[PDB]
């Protein structure tokens, strides 16, 4: 069953998409504390 | 080990205390070992002729 | 124009804003501002 | 307080961002640093303070209105 | 019955972050609320939600808490269009 | 002896070559993943201002990325030339021109062929490839029904690689009707694209009439029924007197009070000549002062100011009138009519909307997106689609796309390669395998085995069936006539011609002399 | 999060597979012209004492020339 069909090459985009999701979720974590009536203000 | 940490990160974001996560893995570890221990069978009943075959079976896997 | 639905929705939309404690007189303030411009075509209600 | 936090781990910011109780702890110290001046100036038994511009001129001001105006405080909550 | 169906299972669980955040910011346990959310929202068709004043699960219509449909509709539409644009980036190259 | 100088990098013979081949591979691999409807978009981050751009166009990627390789700029310029003449297929030109060097790299290595001999192989191969591609073209515009349907199939093929590929089914009618309303004139200055935040991509609708963002005067009403539209080249501004070059000599202020009043009466008499037309709407190219604006309120005339250079011709053709300058003769410069001048609002910025005009010679496209990264691509996605559809009006020859055109051209190459004696026959067969690299990448980006799809497609065409092609949805061979994939002949001809000439230049370089940078 | 220390070069992607194959090309092309009776000898420039060594054998050429590429060390 293996050794046939095709083999995945240039796997860097698989890592680039992971690096983009992790970096985007890190920004969403700081704003998450401001959600709802119990949220807090962010001083910048 | 990293698979346990990946599933634990999702539970931490839900508000679960980390000790409660570790307490669940310790109880689940003994349930998996006790389940696999009952499924396997004892091969020691075979003679030395068949016992050499089981050694050749596990050898080719690690190679 | 409904004073019950518009005022309760305006005070709820404030949520964590600092004006939530001041929302008593501020909730009718935002409602009465939009009610001055009324149309059946559902225009975007320019805020200028 | 204690040891400084790590700088932008997976956060990818160019500035400094601190989270948790360290912000509220520094916000109290910002108001406590400016209070210790105004504290000793309260009441008839209070004593005046002298501010210096380093240019040779001194400024004697009892109330904290001009004191906080002259003293430069770069803390955002201060 | 398809691989697209397995993705929709994660799409429904991804929307649970909003009620989970409401419990975490209020100090209440998220699972204890969601356990009550799943049971009450099965029979009740709507108005069942989290109330921050009573610290629990109750009727939002009786508590007057309400939000327009355009706020929730655009939140789902703009989120799905942003994920589509992010997942299409296979690399980042330095330019001038 | 070093004649050139200090800090002068130079490569000769085997050092000079293989610098252009690897330089083409590095450029070819960047746009290799962007080819096809399943291709992946590339993000470009600038070194300054922290500006990011998401683009699927191979031409815009090579322009932003700095490249110090002299051979890399060869593939960058041909991507711009392909973008200037057509605007679509710039990715295929960079890939096809790179595959010609990858095949020629093994020709000089394995088969030991002189580089100039390989050039003679492409000359005989490209001559037979253009003849087979021309005979495969189908005549168009002989029927108005088939001419409009072919434009729909072209828009679906170009937008397949764009992020619009999900909504391109509804966008095929959006880009088609804009070309038919041009009345044979090919220009993109008549098509406006406005970016709007919010909503979804499929919310983009076609604009009936012409829509341009402006603002009404202070006292002027928003909605006027059956308003007359006029565009004035001249601007209402302080003119000095006439010829400039002058200043007033005032002996006594008694004549100075009436002097400024005389200037107020000059612009008042100019509006009186404008009021003789009976127009309810006026448009100026530049900012209008508050003094002439008050004369439009009593006369019931709308005012539009700060008109862009492109907005003057876009509005003049939709109404049917022409730009008026002297205003002297009322009979000249007959003006059109607009049914509804009422302004609407899209988002937080109100947009002036027109409806029921005489001519549709100019168009406007409204686009809605979540982020500007999508809106930046949404403008360039239609810009490449409208460019091919506009060139299809003047050029009616079209061919079947979807990997079928590259395989048909390669069939005539292998036919004439058997009759060519000498070592140059190997370079001819290399051009045929280079044409098969484009449909091969189409299968790689879609997650399907390329060896199975290309082999079934190559053997099916030699059987006499030229309608076979690649289907990436089912991962098998399907007919291009049923799937509706049609591309213009000018598109495929510009790809083969530009790639064959670009690879010829780099094969002629035996030395590279890099002068000291400034 | 970078688990590796400073000045640690690693390629987890296409750059690794490209550098491994191309690294063997420069090694193969160096000893390519030395194969056969018509081949030509190679010259070795020593970094110390200025001692020149001319040998047709590929074993001495590869060991004398410093190679930092692991694909070349194989």
């Amino acid at each position: 069953v293996p050794s046939n069909a095709t083999f995945k090459n240039k796997e860097k985009p698989q890592e680039v998409r992971k690096a983009n999701i992790i970096a985007a979720r890190s920004v969403a974590d700081a704003i998450r504390t401001s959600l709802g009536p119990k949220g807090m203000d962010k001083m910048i | 080990a990293s698979a346990l940490l990946d599933q634990a990160l999702e539970l931490i974001q839900k508000g679960i205390h980390p000790i409660k996560i570790a307490n669940g893995f310790d109880e689940a570890a003994k349930l998996a070992i006790s389940k696999l221990e009952e499924t396997c069978d004892d091969i020691s009943a075979s003679n030395d002729e068949l016992f050499r075959d089981f050694l050749l079976r596990a050898a080719k896997t690690s190679l | 124009s409904d004073r019950e639905q518009l005022v309760r929705a305006a005070s709820t939309s404030l949520s964590s804003k600092i004006v939530s404690q001041y929302s008593s007189f501020l909730a009718p303030l935002a409602v009465d501002s939009v009610l001055k411009i009324s149309d059946e075509n559902s225009k975007n209600v320019d805020l200028n | 307080q204690l040891f400084n936090n790590s700088r932008s781990d997976t956060l990818f910011l160019g500035g400094e961002k601190i989270s948790g109780d360290d912000i509220r702890n520094q916000n109290v110290l910002a108001t406590m640093a400016v209070a210790n001046v105004v504290k000793s100036s309260l009441g008839p038994v209070g004593l005046d303070k002298m501010l210096v511009d380093d240019i040779g001129d001194f400024t004697v001001t009892n109330d904290g209105a001009t004191i906080l105006s002259l003293l430069d405080v770069q803390h955002p909550a201060g | 019955e398809g691989v697209q169906a397995f993705i929709w299972q994660e799409f429904a669980s991804a929307l649970e972050v909003i009620p989970t955040t409401l419990a975490e910011n209020a100090g209440l346990n998220s699972i204890k609320v969601v356990t009550e959310l799943r049971s009450k929202h099965e029979n009740g068709e709507l108005n069942d939600g989290i109330s921050v004043r009573r610290s629990g699960t109750t009727n939002t219509y009786e508590e007057h808490i309400l939000q327009p449909v355009l706020v929730s509709t655009s939140a789902i539409t703009l989120a799905s269009e942003c994920v589509k644009s992010i997942l299409r980036i296979d690399d980042i190259a330095f330019s001038r | 002896v070093q004649i050139f100088g200090d800090q002068v990098t130079e490569e000769r013979a085997e050092n000079a070559r293989l610098s252009a081949f690897v330089g083409a591979i590095a450029v070819g691999d960047l746009v290799k993943s962007t080819l096809g409807p399943k291709g992946m978009d590339k993000l470009l981050q600038s070194a300054s201002s922290n500006t990011c751009m998401v683009t699927n166009d191979g031409a815009t990627i090579l322009k932003s990325i700095p490249l110090d390789n002299p051979a890399a700029k060869v593939l960058v310029n041909i991507s711009k030339v392909q973008d200037d003449e057509v605007g679509d297929g710039t990715t295929s030109v960079t890939v096809l021109s790179a595959e010609l060097l990858r095949e020629a790299e093994k020709l000089i290595d394995q088969s030991k062929i002189h580089p100039q001999t390989i050039i003679e192989g492409y000359r005989l191969a490209s001559a037979a490839a253009l003849d087979a591609l021309t005979k495969a073209a189908v005549d168009n515009s002989h029927d108005k029904t088939m001419f409009r349907e072919d434009l729909i199939h072209i828009a679906k093929t170009t937008l397949s690689s764009k992020i619009l590929s999900q909504d391109k089914d509804h966008f095929a009618e959006l880009a088609t009707n804009a070309i038919l309303r041009l009345k044979g004139s090919t220009n993109l200055e008549h098509i406006q694209i406005i970016k709007i935040l919010g909503g979804k991509l499929s919310d983009s609708f076609l604009d009936e009439g012409f829509i341009l963002a402006k603002k009404f005067g202070n006292n002027q009403p928003k909605r006027i029924e059956n308003a007359k539209i006029l565009i004035a080249n001249t601007t209402l501004d302080t003119d000095k007197v006439k010829i400039f070059g002058t200043k007033f000599k005032v002996d006594s202020t008694a004549k100075l009070a009436q002097l400024e009043k005389a200037e107020r009466e000059k612009m008042k008499n100019k509006i009186a000549k404008i009021s003789k037309f009976g127009i309810n709407t006026f448009i100026n190219r530049q900012l209008i002062y508050d003094y002439p604006e008050q004369l439009f309120t009593d006369l019931g005339i709308n005012s539009i100011e700060h008109a862009d250079f492109e907005g003057v011709e876009r509005l003049a053709l939709v109404t049917g009138g022409e730009v008026v300058s002297t205003f002297d003769e009322p009979s000249k410069c007959k003006l059109g009519e607009c049914d509804v001048i009422e302004e609407i609002m899209l988002g937080e910025q109100p947009f002036l909307k027109f409806s029921g005009c005489k001519a549709g010679e100019a168009c406007t496209i409204v686009l809605r997106g979540a982020t500007d990264q999508t809106l930046d691509e949404a403008e360039r996605s239609l810009h490449d689609a409208l460019s091919v559809l506009s060139q299809t009006t003047k050029e009616t020859r079209t061919v079947l796309g979807g990997g079928c055109a590259e395989m048909v051209m390669s069939k005539a190459v292998d036919t004439e390669a058997q009759n060519i004696d000498g070592k140059k026959s190997l370079a001819v067969e290399a051009f045929a395998r280079a044409l098969r690299q484009l449909p091969t990448i189409l299968a790689d980006n879609a997650g399907f085995d390329s060896s199975e799809l290309v082999s079934k497609l190559r053997s099916s065409i030699y059987n006499g069936i030229s309608t076979s092609g690649l289907d990436l949805n089912n991962g098998t061979i399907a007919d291009m006539r049923q799937l509706g994939i049609v591309e213009s002949y000018k598109l495929k001809r510009a790809v083969v011609s530009s790639a064959s000439e670009a690879a010829e230049v780099l094969l002629r370089v035996d030395n590279i002399i890099r002068a000291r940078p400034r």
